[PDB]
């Protein structure tokens, strides 16, 4: 199907406790494959997936050098942002950045991304055209003016249409055992009485990859959107994900309730009911 | 600046079976800023060798982390996760319920 | 593979 590659970066300042901590991770779809942490003993980018281990030592040296350079630029940017927002030097602040590409089944570019956030708020983003910017405020307009002057979007566009797509295709081939395998969810329905009058039906989905999934409860064929408790999809820790959806039903009406499961690994959407 | 309180889920990697080795997970998500404290508890006491994932964030910029440790559940032993964050006036404790 | 920008995109 479709695929994505993303690099996430976070710098967090800590006045009086040294220089900002910098952590970056890279993902293909929902699979972590590289990491870098400036607080590590001897900071290097390290493999986190079997299929990336085969890259040569040149790959790791160049990747490590890019990470270290980003860490230094983030440190200067954090200093800059204090000025843009007329802030004290006493508090801890956050700079986040994501970039990457999406490709379709034919491996052709669907769209690229490059976005920043300051203190958890949208700051500046590359537009879908890969040539213009959207600045969130007057501070970010100064950054936009700088980036426009230095032809930043042009270099980004070249990366996103070129190496991002080409290396994502390479990663998909080298890790095709796992990256191109969808593990369907294992499903079951549980029943927990809460009183004499009502009970909780919980629809479970376990052991699935990728994370994207739809779990819905229906009563007499209508979606129980407003009365469904739906927890965030969560990682099991072995590559797979988990999710459940619960509904409170009047006792004796359990059979009117059906759980519906949509996942990429399933040829047909599943319909489940509780079995006493 | 904005602050977002963490969501907390406590759960096992595989369905829990007494006497069988497993993994206890605590997944914190949707929080900002990123400074957070997470402990896994065994009968009210802190478990020692807890590992965690590297800091990452979702599309809305909010952070998530997974803390985890090997464990063998029994019938008697109670497990929990204890989370402290700037948004919390006191640590929040969420109990492991082997049906959640 | 990561994007090589060499600090040119300072905020």
């Amino acid at each position: 199907g479709s695929h994505s590659m993303r690099y996430f970066h976070t710098s967090v300042s800590r006045p009086g406790r040294g220089e900002p901590r910098f952590i970056t991770v890279g993902y293909v779809d929902d699979t972590l494959f590289v990491r870098f942490d400036s607080d590590a003993a001897s900071p290097r980018e390290e493999p986190r997936a079997p299929w990336i281990e085969q890259e040569g030592p040149e790959y790791w040296d160049r990747e490590t050098q890019i990470c270290k350079a980003k860490a230094q630029t983030d440190r200067e940017d954090l200093r800059t942002l204090l000025r843009y927002y007329n802030q004290s030097e006493a508090g801890s602040h956050t700079l986040q950045n994501m970039y990457g590409c999406d490709v379709g089944p034919d491996g052709r570019l669907l769209r690229g991304y490059h976005q920043d956030a300051y203190d958890g708020k949208d700051y500046i983003a590359l537009n879908e055209d890969l040539s213009s910017w959207t600045a969130a405020d007057t501070a970010a307009q100064i950054t936009q003016r700088k980036w426009e002057a230095a032809r930043v979007a042009e270099q980004l566009r070249a990366y996103l249409e070129g190496e991002c797509v080409e290396w994502l295709r390479r990663y998909l081939e080298n890790g095709k055992e796992t990256l191109q395998r969808a593990d369907p969810p294992k499903t079951h329905v549980t029943h927990h009485p809460i009183s004499d009058h009502e009970a909780t039906l919980r629809c479970w989905a376990l052991g699935f990859y990728p994370a994207e999934i739809t779990l819905t409860w229906q009563r007499d064929g209508e979606d129980q959107t407003q009365d469904t408790e739906l927890v965030e999809t969560r990682p099991a820790g072995d590559r797979t994900f988990q999710k459940w959806a619960a509904v409170v039903v009047p006792s004796g009406e359990e059979q009117r309730y059906t759980c519906h499961v949509q996942h990429e690994g399933l040829p047909k959407p599943l319909t489940l009911r509780w079995e006493p | 600046m904005i602050q977002r309180t963490p969501k907390i889920q406590v759960y096992s990697r595989h369905p829990a079976e007494n006497g069988k080795s497993n993994f206890l997970n605590c997944y914190v998500s949707g929080f900002h800023p990123s400074d957070i404290e997470v402990d896994l508890l065994k009968n009210g006491e802190r478990i020692e060798k807890v590992e965690h994932s590297d800091l990452s964030f979702s599309k809305d910029w909010s952070f998530y982390l997974l803390y985890y440790t090997e464990f063998t559940p029994t019938e008697k032993d109670e497990y929990a996760c204890r989370v402290n964050h700037v948004t919390l006036s006191q640590p929040k404790i969420v109990k492991w319920d082997r049906d959640m | 593979k990561r994007w090589i920008i060499l600090g040119l995109n300072k905020i």
